[PDB]
RNA sequence: CUAGUACCGUGAGGGAAAGCUGAAAAGCACCCCGGGAGGGGGGUGAAAAGAGCCUGAAACCAGGCGGCGAUAGGAGGGUGCGGCCCGAAAGGGUUGACCCUCCCCGAAGGAAACACGGGCGACCGUGGAGUACGAGGGGAGGUGACCGGGGUUGCACCGUCCGU
RNA sequence: GUGAUCGGGUAGGCGGGCGUGCCGAUGGGGCGGAAGCCGGGCCGUGAGGUCCGGUGGACCCGUCGGUAUUGCGGAUCCUGCC
């Protein structure tokens, strides 16, 4: 989850942050933890020991 | 039935005295406070006097009745400190009051007086 | 009726007053604000004469708040001024509606006075203009609400 | 008496005590509409350095005397009450009652009547 | 209003006293401003005041400085120097003062104070000049 | 939710946004103005909650009220003393607000007038006197209704933003 | 009880408290009006808590013990509005 989009960074020297964005309009940010719709940084995992 | 009381009032001259105080404050000059009415009836400035029925402790106005009795001043009862002080014109309660230069309510005031004479004797 | 909107006016008395509104108008809110300032406090007949003179361009309107690059005008107190014709027309229609409403209420149309005149910004209608180097930028219409209350003078 | 004296002390101290607010609470609406204290942590901060002309920071000296800490200005210890069964186990001599805000009118009336019987001061 | 005759008084000491009076709250009038004295050598004194007069903002001469050429205004300006001119208190104090050359008709035959701690018999050395001399060298109509 | 949909790319391929009337449509009959969208009176409903529909924050904008407002200098604040205005009673208060006078105890600290003397003098020593005062801790009588708070602002002293 | 021989603090170590969502228990509130929102009071060094009035129309809190996608001013941060 959050790991499905295909992204590209445009890099430096453009007045904007270096942030992975999708390639087709509307060119919204994707995949990274702090983006809306992105992967969640440290999510609950089924391998955790409860017993 | 508190202890330092000696009388009973019907609602009729109760509310009559209500209006009497209200319009006395409005028209002439009057005096609200336990020490105040003590001093009124001491110096002999007291035309009519009122005490409250919600007075804790019973030490605060116990003497007013006898000292008025002695100097021959009329003194009546009223139920609520709240209404008492309100008609006295205050955001606060009040325990005993006295009237002076009473205009516009001689009828009412000495009528209360005669009714309390009858209740007394 | 159909009170979709309300008024900023407080203390409305229906025995003495009448109301009128214009909603979602495609006019400038800045010019609306400047012009309603000038009629606040007048009698309706005088205000209608003033509006007709503005529409004919015989009397300018002072520009006290929104006045960038604006020329001055003949006479005393100028200073920057304009002639906003579209806004004056729309306001004329609002005022005539108010007069009708007062007269079907039963008030005297020669003793009416404007005691409330205010313009509010309405919703924006969004558009776009093509530019150079592959850009399209915004090209938008700003809308206006206007409300008026008149009172009868004893 | 000692308690009256310490209540006086508390009153004076808490009249002199300032309202403790973060560095620039007056400059941005994001801080005006939620006013709180936060510790300044910046290397170059004047309120951290405690320099003259700059607002003050909270410290353990501003605390009130233990005997009177947390008391109502009347002088009583408050107890929240949600029903009449909580009224008893109040000591009318040093405790007073505050009725909870979510209690309905039906019970407000009952609680006030029972408090009048027992002689318990109700602060609201 | 206290009226002070400046005849034979040392300018700076006079000004110090007057500034203190104006700050304490009194109205003051100085007469015979041209007859106050300045001690020292004429060349150094005149050079100082001429240098004062040739000071101006290079980009706009309507922004000053505006150091004086007349005698009454020299005296006024010295007093101003001894006050807190940048505050409202100082501005009000400075408005409570007036200085005059000679004695105008309105003050004739009246009580003229004198400030004892300013007086030139106090002096020993005779190297001194007069404020009127300075004004004349600078080009003032008195 | 009419989503691998609309849409973009010659093509492999890339890829959104978008939930809530009310118990019931009972979803505004009728009159005046307006070219019209609509406005105003009237109606339904417990409530307009009116489909531009539960609640309806902030930023932003308009008007009304209050205070300031055209001789004036500092990162927009801090301390202290004042002016104009507003009040709830959840804080207090006639079961006594504020203020005025008198009696008692009083830490560290600590006067002056005055009598004599020393010093060229600025001053000092002795006694007055550890007195009169003095943070504060108690008492007694005169008075009779505000106080605390809040908004804005004047005067004086202080103050070169935040993160790195 | 003792402290003339305790009272500044960056990196950094240690101690105690405030706040948020769900569970096992326990005590409770709510159409005689819950949560949320606006404006004001009191307590608290403080993080914060609680009351009054208004708006709203259906759920919520305290204590004991557990659990966690648990606290933002900043990333030429992300989305939306101005």
């Amino acid at each position: 989850a959050g790991k499905r989009r295909v992204t590209e960074n445009i890099g430096k020297g453009h007045g904007m942050a270096r942030v992975e964005r999708i390639k087709t309009s509307p060119r919204f940010a994707a995949f990274v933890p702090f983006a809306v719709g992105g992967r969640r940084t440290h999510p609950p995992k089924v391998e955790k020991i409860i017993w | 039935k508190p202890s330092y009381v000696k009388f009973e009032v019907p609602q009729e001259l109760a509310e009559k005295a209500l209006e009497a105080v209200e319009i006395a404050r409005d028209t002439g000059r009057i005096r609200k406070g336990t020490n105040e009415t003590t001093k009124a009836v001491e110096r002999g400035q007291a035309k009519l006097v009122i005490i409250a029925e919600d007075v804790d402790p019973e030490e605060i106005v116990a003497h007013l009745p006898p000292l008025c009795e002695e100097k021959e001043i009329p003194y009546v009862y009223v139920p609520s400190k709240k209404e008492l002080g309100a008609a006295a014109g205050l955001e606060v309660p009040a325990a005993s009051v006295a009237i002076i230069e009473p205009g516009k309510a001689r009828e009412l005031v000495e009528d209360i007086a005669m009714k309390v004479k009858e209740l007394m004797k | 009726s159909r009170g979709r909107f309300s008024y900023s006016f407080q203390n409305f008395d229906p025995e003495r007053m009448a109301r009128a509104s214009g909603r979602d108008l495609r006019i400038s809110p800045k010019h609306s604000v400047e012009l309603l300032r000038e009629i606040r406090g007048m009698m309706l007949n005088d205000a209608l004469r003033y509006l007709d003179d503005v529409i004919a361009k015989k009397r300018p309107v002072p520009m006290k708040r929104f006045n960038d690059s604006q020329g001055h005008k003949p006479g005393k107190g100028f200073g920057p001024g304009r002639y906003p014709v579209k806004v004056a027309k729309a306001v004329k229609k609002i005022l005539l509606n108010a007069k009708n409403n007062a007269e079907q209420k039963g008030l005297d149309v020669d003793r009416l006075k404007i005691i409330h005149a205010a313009a509010h910004r309405g919703p924006v209608l969004r558009g776009y203009i093509p530019r150079a180097f592959g850009r399209a930028t915004p090209f938008n219409e700003q809308t206006t609400h206007i409300e008026i209350v008149v009172e009868e003078i004893r | 008496n000692e308690k009256a004296r310490l209540l006086r002390i508390r009153a004076k101290l808490k009249r002199k005590k300032p309202r403790f607010l973060r560095q620039e609470w007056w400059r941005y609406p994001k801080f005006k509409n939620d006013p709180k204290w936060r510790r300044p942590k910046g290397i170059d901060s004047k309120m951290r350095l405690k320099k003259k002309g700059k607002p003050r920071s909270p410290s353990i000296g501003w605390s009130s005397p233990k005997a009177v800490r947390g008391l109502h200005p009347s002088g009583y210890e408050e107890v929240l009450v949600h029903n009449v069964k909580e009224l008893e186990a109040i000591d009318p001599t040093r405790q007073a009652a505050r009725i909870a805000g979510t209690v309905g009118a039906r019970k407000r009336e009952m609680i006030l009547a029972r408090a009048k019987e027992l002689g318990v001061k109700v602060l609201n | 209003m206290r009226i002070i005759n400046a005849e034979g008084l040392i300018l700076g000491r006079l000004a110090s006293k007057v500034a203190k009076m104006l700050l304490e709250g009194e109205e003051v009038v100085i007469v015979n401003a041209e007859k106050a004295i300045i001690t020292g050598n004429r060349e150094d004194i005149f050079a100082k005041y001429k240098q004062r007069t040739e000071l101006r903002t290079r980009t706009n001469p309507r922004r000053g400085p505006f150091y004086p050429k007349r005698s009454d205004e020299i005296v006024r300006r010295t007093v101003r120097g001894m006050l807190p001119w940048k505050t409202d208190r100082g501005r009000k104090a400075f408005k409570r003062l007036k200085v005059y050359v000679g004695v105008p008709k309105e003050f004739e035959g009246k009580e003229f104070e004198t400030i004892s701690e300013a007086h030139m018999s106090r002096l020993a050395t005779p190297k001194y000049v007069t404020v009127g001399e300075v004004a004349k060298f600078l080009g003032g109509k008195f």
